[PDB]
């Protein structure tokens, strides 16, 4: 029943920012912000966090984000033996992704699987949309990127 | 002259061919009481990798704004963050970009 992406596919099949997706940008949201208290660090143990930056941004998410996050985790997990869910980014202030990403307000991450195979993104990107994210998109040959509606 | 300790913000950063990579950042000198800046160090690593040793570093003139990475490898992600630096040391680091080859 889980048929992969094809690289540079998205799921459901219409703009992120739409209605029946992820919806729309709401503003960013910067460390020192009122707004930053709606997210919170997940510490799963099941996940990997890059954490290039060293200040623990990639585990800042919104509750929406952590829940298909940690069920994707397990389904990374029985799909794979020893294999585990890792992300790449989180919430980000390095201010590299698209102008109005989600990633700036915590609602999106992007994933690899822990062994770094690129011939699992296609699968890896079916689980995240099974494990509900709102939109997935095979974005790179590198990661995917998965993102959630706001609270 | 005093040791930096603001460091540089990267602004941007966009692969100009499969081996390359562009980044421009911003340093304001007021930032470090206009101590004498001697260059940056750009520091670049394969994102696959989570191992901080396996950054690659390149060295450039205090007065730049901005550096092409080069031999880097086709299709390939990369992590790139930086410091300013003088006689008495270095900046803590920039922010921490992703940016692939082509
Ligand atoms: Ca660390
Ligand atoms: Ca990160
Ligand atoms: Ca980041
Ligand atoms: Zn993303």
């Amino acid at each position: 029943k889980l048929v992969p992406l094809a690289y540079k596919q998205f799921s459901p099949n219409v703009p992120e920012k739409t209605l029946g997706a992820s919806g729309r940008y709401e503003g960013k949201i910067a460390r020192s912000s009122e707004r930053f208290k709606e997210l919170t660090p997940n510490y799963n143990p099941d996940i990997i966090f890059k954490d290039e930056e060293n200040t623990g941004a990639d585990r800042l998410m919104t509750q929406r984000c952590k829940d298909r996050l940690n069920s994707l985790a397990i389904s990374v997990m029985n799909q794979w033996p020893g294999v585990k869910l890792r992300v790449t980014e989180g919430w980000d202030e390095d201010g590299h992704h698209s102008e109005e990403s989600l990633h700036y307000e915590g609602r999106a991450v992007d994933i690899t699987t822990s062994d770094r195979d690129r011939n699992k993104y296609g699968l890896l990107a079916r689980l995240a949309v099974e494990a509900g994210f709102d939109w997935v998109y095979y974005e790179s040959k590198a990661h995917v990127h998965c993102s959630v509606k706001s609270e | 002259g005093s040791t930096p300790i603001t460091g540089p913000h990267i602004a941007y950063t966009e692969a100009v061919s499969d081996t390359q990579i562009m980044l421009k950042w911003t340093y304001i000198p007021s930032s470090n009481n206009n101590t004498p800046i001697q260059g940056f160090y750009i520091y670049y690593r394969p994102t696959d990798s989570d191992n901080d040793s396996d950054y690659k570093r390149d060295v450039v003139e205090g007065s730049k704004q901005w550096h092409m990475i080069g031999h880097l490898q086709p299709e390939t992600s990369y992590d790139i963050k930086m410091q300013c630096f003088n006689e008495g040391g270095e900046s803590e680091f920039s922010n921490v970009m992703i940016c692939e080859t082509k």
